[PDB]
């Protein structure tokens, strides 16, 4: 469950750019 | 919306195989020329690194022929094909019913994705002798003339055969919109689930097709295929076999399905580019050897499966083009020789007036006598020995006078009979109006009626049967026959009403 | 020996032996599927290859695969257990009954009776149908051609011709299904267990069907009608018997021989057909003779391709046919079962020297008759009966009883008319339409003979409606 | 819905783009070690 | 005709129908190995300029190359089998494609002594210690008594990880793909 | 990159390259050419190579000139920079009025719309022809075809149908030649700048147009209606406007490609056309229908092969119209101009849901009328036209009315004729032959009715005809 890189990153970019809307 | 499409990203599969592999040596025409692959079936999926698919279709000695299920502009010379080891398959189930989804199962129609659970081969068998059973039930089309001189079974091949714009998908439409009254009641012996697989078609015309289908709310229980002109060779002469297998699933599930081909005269002229494509030998009129094989592997799935397989059934209404009524081209032989039947339509009954432009004389059904209700039974033998007799001396209509009273007659009774079958678009009437109006023509309550009017006469007395005796027509559709109780009731209702007009 | 496949170009596939390869039209298993693969090999490429046509659907073959040669081409059970089964072309049963418990296996690619063993003289095989045996006689190992379309009532002239070889000769028949709708196959398969010719009881049945559908792939349809050749040469020639042979249809034949062909990469030859057409039918057609220890006589459908006679197809059929049966639906109107037509049917053995003089001359002064009734059939239509002498009144009142008395009851047919099956012999037949001739009963009414077997009951019924 | 559409399919290439040039950073140890580790699984579930 | 033992690969087309024919032709008297040396020395033997240079004019009558190429391989002093393939070759005028005989049968030879190609793409430059550790766990999908010929190529195009061919066998775990295959997922 | 020629057969090039090969439908730029060539990459050969179509001359071509992959397909200049400047295939101007200045590039290679983008609405356009507006009515934004073979008409009914709707239509307008006369092509040109549709010295020009014309080699015409097409999916994507797509012929289309196609190594199918004929016309007239983001309402004058509709050619296109116009010759010989066929012409608006009771009605009592005059030519040509019924000869008088009525006076066959051009309203053609259908003109000699505008026009006519009797 932890050990994907690329996956776990787009996840991360994604959160991040949610808290860029508001 | 990045909270929705975070369990987008998690909802996937990021797990890697230990897969065979070839490489692309040739490309062009939409026919890669893989190289390696050992170990790959013929008619397997394979998929290219871009992204497309392929179907392994011709195994060489040395190399594997594979057609590309698209522009193949994203396919180079040393590209990688990845095998997946399965045949082609497509979803099916209850699902589909109400969308729109492409020759693979791929919803087409935005309107989310298809939520089917099972998946079914394309190249299976049909069933084999022994699970047959006579064909018995009729598949009421709606169609006057359709409905009564040239019926159709369910289980039941039936060629719609004409030369271009004379109404053949009309046809099929209206048989589509009129299984509406029996997929709304009770009884699931009488639930048809239509198909409509459109090859060759351009989207626009896909587009208004889906759109009369909703505006006639005919879609809660209607599938629509397509392969548009657009998409590769392939994806036509595949999307017949994804229609036939998403039939052939309600026809093993003890329902009762019917698949409309349309036309099948373009999934041969894909086939036949494949084939030219991949250098197959070629044949008259550059055909293949296979365009029968094609075929008939085909409509031999529309079976009507006995009681111990189910039930179900298959219907069939293959559409097919004719160049100018030339019935000896190559495909419609091919295909006038596969099926049970065959509705002839023509241009010169279109314009003169007769629409539907079915011609009784060419139209056949090779069940006949059966595959009708008792009640259209009784009405239609008469009527076709009567229209029988009419088309064989209609050549001295252009003169009617100057001849004997027995002729004048026969035409006398053989224009009524042909204004009355003439119908509306769209319009398809239940079997027992069916067989009001055809008893009101052919028991002569109408030959001292000028021709002009009939056509009046016809929609005034549904209007005046529907909203006033609709008891004696449930009587008459509930048990499918005429019992001289409603016999003489009709007789009443016919005369009076004339007499009133 | 097992060789491996090496190419699968749609239905035509290439398996490369490398010890020693199958002499041509062995039969192959294809090691590996579940439903039984065969391929039939048909050429030799060189470098131990040999190119086969499958007998099945290719999909799911793969490059490797182990092809295990048989050592002999298409073998099926030939013994008389193959009566009232259906099997597919290979002769694997597809009746759901079991399998063909047979003793004996032929193989169907079997070379024609040599010169010797020919029959030199040209027999008469009684049909019990009045028309077919009076007109256009049926010949012992001629191969006979039935016209006609759907409607007019095939089907029950088929069981019917079964039934009365099967009393009169005490031969058994034979059904090759050329290219057979898998739905009228079913139909057929129920007529025949209705009218009783197969008989899923007893083991009494008359009828070896043989089905290669419409939708068994091309190479698997040309082959289907050899394998009725086979099934019905076991009883020519291991119980010397007569055998009947319906080859439905004949054109379906060429159709598959044709695809086959142009798989194989041959040129096409004149409208698109094989460039063996004529071999590839006299190599199947030259099985059907008599020879001495039986006879196989043989009735093939026909469709003549856009009415055209002159088609490659039709035009190569008719170089073997020794009969016709034109059913019609235009007789089928007036009632007259058979539908048979009576100045179409024609046959070369209609000819004094083999029939007989007697025969020969009734047969003869019918059509004349026909023919003479067919023509004023026109001035009465036109003008009227009082057009009309005495002179021909006479003859037209002679033809329409002839036209009656043409009409017979079968047998297979009694859930229609519920008459009697009447097996007519010759001698009867030729008597009484010799007498109708005659004038000996131009007094009874035509409807004494409608659907009756001899003459004598159409006198008795002539007695009972007269009162 | 427009006004969605159009919101979720720039959010994708938005991001997307920023992942294409986020994976150009130092983590190619981790990507090895976790690419040997599947080798190994592979290789135990391939025979 | 006679009996011949099939190479372990298929090669197909003229070069495949000659290395073929070497190949069984060589298997019989157990010549495999050397001539494999003969076939590497013709290799240069037939690129020195003026012999590439007459065996490339189609004005050298044919029977000038045959005598020309006996010669040579008489000072050359190869094998029976060797000296006649060359002939072979020389009169059925097919010496233009000399090259893809002796490759192919390199190929013919090389799964006959059992070493499958292998390859390592990476995302950019490679250490030899992690090529120690690949070389050592791709071993483990060979069989018993294969090799392994590992040729590593260097390649900044993909964004991560590695993808590795083993024969046929192709497993992909470049962090492009997973890009790309994401982005389908959740669009 | 940059790979080398290796043959020239015909018009097909095949260059071989040694680093990357460029995918299909690139374009390649051959060096040293005083004008330039482009070929487009249509296979892959195997080996390194590529196999590509020339859209220009293949004089002074030697094997191993030098040959530039571009990067992208051939790509043209688009916007409303490139209205009223004639364009070859490769979007260069070929007016001599210098270069196209504009900033968007586009690549003629596009993809279709998609089923979830069709837009589903349909309602009648006014052409100003009783005929056509009568028995064939055009969709607005839908495709639509000018079948018929050679001399019956087409060009002129596109030059009609230009000088109506063009200019009274607000939104820009495209025409892309293919393949046909040259000397057409600087008619329209001149005929235009006349009109004012295109000016010289403003940028008040409403029509770009494209031009493949016959001289031009196979390579170059099936490519210029890609060229057309992609000017024109601009104007409907781009710039959210309405579009009119003049293409004339669209037949010539498919035969540039049958006469490159042998030569890239393909069985040819049945007619000697390409055997990928259906697809190859699927994947460009599939990227004309109007969408929901734009309209195009698409003309196409269909040649037909020595008058035969059932030719491949054509009876492929059928599938791909809403509404179909047949002209033909038995009828342009009876001097019936327009020559179209009232029976084969067909339409997909013609439910009277979309064009009422009254306009369906008339419209098929003409069609019925005009087919029961058809049934009794074959007995007036026996008996002749005296022992023919009493009722009868009113419907033969009334169908020859009716047939001449049809006809029509051109703007732009004033040169023909020597007439004056006329338009119809199509209440007024309703009018007309509704009053014809009922007798209320069974009076007049048939030859009021030939060559006139509205009925009103036919009884001034019947007047003076009847004066100088
Ligand atoms: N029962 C009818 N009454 C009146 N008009 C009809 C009827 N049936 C069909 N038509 C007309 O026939 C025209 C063609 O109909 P349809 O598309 O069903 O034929 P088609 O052969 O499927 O056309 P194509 O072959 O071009 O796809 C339609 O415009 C329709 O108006
Ligand atoms: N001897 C006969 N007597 C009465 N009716 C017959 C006779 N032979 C045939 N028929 C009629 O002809 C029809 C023939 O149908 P069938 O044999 O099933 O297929 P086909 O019509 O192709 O022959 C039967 O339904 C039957 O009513
Ligand atoms: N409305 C019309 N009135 C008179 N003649 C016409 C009309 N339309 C076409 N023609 C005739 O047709 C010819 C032009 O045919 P054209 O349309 O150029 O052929 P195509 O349709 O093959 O391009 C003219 O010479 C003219 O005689
Ligand atoms: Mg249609
Ligand atoms: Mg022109």
């Amino acid at each position: 469950d932890p050990v994907q890189k690329l996956f776990v990153d787009k996840i991360r970019e994604y959160r991040t750019k949610r808290q860029t809307s508001g | 919306v990045s909270s929705i499409l975070e369990e987008r990203i998690l909802g996937a599969d990021t797990s890697v195989d230990l897969e065979e592999t070839g490489r692309v040596l040739s490309i062009g025409d939409g026919i890669a020329r893989v190289h390696g692959l050992r170990n790959v079936q013929a008619e397997e999926m394979v998929e290219f690194s871009s992204g497309l698919k392929g179907m392994s279709l011709n195994l060489e000695p040395d190399n594997v022929g594979v057609v590309v299920f698209g522009n193949d502009k994203l396919i180079k010379e040393g590209d990688i094909v990845k095998r997946t080891g399965a045949i082609v398959d497509v979803p099916v189930g209850e699902e589909l019913l109400g969308r729109v989804v492409d020759a693979l199962g791929n919803a087409i129609d935005g309107k989310g994705p298809i939520g089917s659970k099972a998946r079914r081969r394309v190249g299976l068998k049909a069933p084999g002798i022994i699970p047959r059973i006579s064909v018995r039930e009729p598949m009421q089309t709606g169609i006057k003339a359709v409905d009564s001189l040239v019926p159709i079974g369910r289980g039941q091949r039936e060629l719609i055969i004409g030369d271009r714009q004379t109404g053949k998908t009309s046809i099929a439409i209206d048989t589509i919109i009129n299984q509406k009254r029996f997929n709304d009641g009770t009884d699931e012996k009488k639930k048809l689930y239509c198909i409509y697989v459109a090859i060759g078609q351009k989207r626009s015309t896909v587009a208004q097709l889906v759109k009369r289908l909703t505006d006639a709310d005919a879609m809660k229980y209607t599938i629509v295929v397509s392969a548009t002109a657009s998409d590769a060779a392939p994806l036509q002469y595949l999307a017949p076999y994804s229609g036939c297998s998403m039939g052939e699933y309600f026809r093993d599930n003890g329902k009762h399905a019917l698949i409309i081909y349309d036309d099948l005269s373009k999934q041969a002229v894909a086939y036949r580019q494949m084939s030219l494509l991949l250098r197959r030998p070629p044949g008259r009129e550059a055909y293949p050897g296979d365009v029968f094989y094609l075929h008939s592997r085909l409509l031999e799935r529309a079976a009507k499966m006995n009681d111990a397989f189910g039930g179900g059934s298959l219907t069939a209404l293959p559409v097919i083009e004719t160049q100018a009524g030339d019935v000896s081209a190559y495909i419609p032989t091919n295909v006038i020789s596969i099926t049970d039947g065959q509705i002839f339509l023509e241009t010169e009954l279109f314009y003169k007036g007769i629409r539907p432009a079915i011609n009784v004389g060419l139209s056949v059904s090779r069940v006949g006598s059966a595959a009708q209700t008792r009640a259209m039974k009784q009405v239609a033998g008469t009527m076709k020995l009567e229209l029988a007799q009419y088309r064989e001396v209609a050549a001295f209509a252009q003169f009617g006078s100057d001849l004997d009273a027995a002729t004048q007659q026969l035409l006398s009774r053989g224009v009524r009979l042909t204004e009355l079958l003439k119908q509306g678009q769209y319009s398809p009437m239940a079997i027992e109006e069916q067989v009001a109006v055809i008893y009101a023509g052919v028991r002569g309550y109408l030959d001292k009626l000028e021709p002009s009017k009939i056509t009046k006469f016809e929609n005034a007395f549904l209007s005046h049967v529907i909203s006033q005796h609709q008891a004696l027509l449930g009587k008459i559709r509930t048990d499918g026959k005429i019992s001289e109780e409603s016999d003489a009731k009709l007789k009443e209702i016919v005369t009076n009403f004339l007499a009133g007009f | 020996t097992t060789g491996r496949i090496v190419a699968v170009i749609g239905a035509v596939v290439d398996v490369q032996f490398d010890e020693g390869l199958p002499p041509i039209l062995n039969a192959l298993e294809v090691q590996g599927r579940e439903t039984r693969l065969v391929l039939e090999v048909a050429q030799h490429l060189g470098e131990s290859t040999v190119r086969t046509i499958a007998m099945d659907g290719t999909e799911g073959l793969v490059r490797g695969q182990k092809v295990l040669d048989s050592g002999a081409p298409i073998r099926i059970p030939v013994g008389p257990e193959t009566l009232g089964r259906i099997m597919n072309v290979i002769g694997e049963p597809i009746d759901e009954r079991g399998p063909i418990k047979t003793k004996q296996f032929a193989a169907i690619h079997a070379e024609a009776p040599e010169f010797v063993e020919m029959s030199v003289e040209q027999e008469i095989l009684v049909t019990g149908i009045k028309v077919v045996d009076l007109l256009a006689p049926y010949a012992k190992g001629g191969k006979i051609g039935l016209f006609g379309g759907a409607g007019v009532g095939k089907t029950v002239l088929i069981m019917e011709l079964i039934n009365n070889v099967a009393k009169a000769h005490g031969g058994y028949s034979v059904f090759a299904g050329v290219g057979e709708r898998t739905r009228e196959g079913n139909d057929l398969y129920h007529e025949m267990i209705e009218s009783g010719v197969i008989n899923l009881k007893d083991a009494t049945s008359k009828v070896a069907l043989v089905y290669g559908q419409m939708n068994e792939p091309p190479g698997a349809r040309a082959r289907v009608a050899l394998t009725g050749l086979t099934v019905a040469e076991y009883f020519r020639d291991q119980e010397g018997q007569d055998v009947l042979l319906f080859i439905d249809n004949i054109f379906r034949f060429t159709q598959a021989g044709s695809e086959v062909s142009a798989l194989l990469g041959r040129i096409p030859s004149a409208v698109g057909y094989q460039p063996t057409l004529a071999t590839d039918m006299g190599t199947m057609q030259e099985r059907i003779t008599t020879t001495k220890k039986g006879s196989i006589t043989s009735v093939q459908a026909i469709y003549v391709p856009a009415d055209d006679l002159t088609d490659p197809a039709p035009a190569t059929t008719f170089a073997h046919l020794d009969a016709t049966t034109v059913l019609s639906r235009a007789i089928a109107e007036l009632g007259i079962y058979p539908a048979v037509d009576p100045l179409d049917s024609t046959s070369r053995i209609m000819d004094p020297n083999i029939v007989g003089s007697e025969h020969y001359d009734v047969a003869r002064g019918v059509q004349k008759i026909l023919q003479d009734y067919k023509s004023l059939q026109d001035i009465i239509a036109i003008l009227g009966m009082d057009e009309l002498s005495e002179e021909d009144k006479l003859t037209v009142s002679r033809a329409r009883k002839i036209q009656r008395f043409l009409s017979q009851p079968f047998q297979v047919a009694e859930v229609f008319t519920g008459h009697l099956g009447k097996l007519v012999p010759l001698k009867e037949t030729i008597k009484g339409f010799q007498q109708i001739l005659a004038g000996e009963y131009d007094h009874l009414p035509e409807q004494a003979f409608y659907m009756v077997g001899p003459i004598e009951e159409a006198v008795a019924k002539a007695d009972k409606l007269a009162e | 819905n427009m006004m969605r559409q159009k919101e979720q399919e720039h959010m994708i290439n938005w991001v997307e783009k920023r992942v294409v040039q986020s994976i150009s950073a130092q983590q190619e140890k981790e990507t090895i070690a976790k690419c040997i580790a599947d080798l190994k699984l592979l290789s135990k579930k391939a025979q | 005709f006679a009996k011949l033992v099939r190479p372990p690969v298929q090669i197909y087309g003229i070069e495949g129908r000659y290395a073929t024919a070497l190949y069984s032709a060589a298997s019989k008297q157990n010549k495999l190995e050397q001539v494999e040396k003969e076939l590497l020395r013709v290799g240069q033997i037939l690129k020195e300029p003026k012999m590439a240079a007459s065996l490339l004019n189609p004005y050298v009558k044919r029977s000038v190359k045959v005598k020309s190429l006996s010669d040579m391989t008489a000072k050359e002093k190869f094998s029976p089998l060797t000296s006649n393939l060359i002939n072979l070759l020389a009169e059925n005028g097919r010496l233009t494609n000399t090259p893809a005989v002796i490759s192919a049968f390199s190929t013919m030879m090389s799964v006959h002594r059992g070493e499958v190609p292998c390859t390592v793409t990476t995302a950019s430059a490679l250490d030899e210690a992690t090529l120690t550790e690949l070389k050592t766990v791709l071993k483990s999908f060979l069989s018993k008594g294969q090799v392994l010929k590992l040729e590593v190529k260097i390649d900044p195009s993909i964004m991560g990880g590695m993808i590795v061919r083993i024969g046929e066998k192709y497993v992909d775990m470049s962090a492009k793909t997973k890009i790309q295959k994401l982005s389908r997922a959740m669009r």
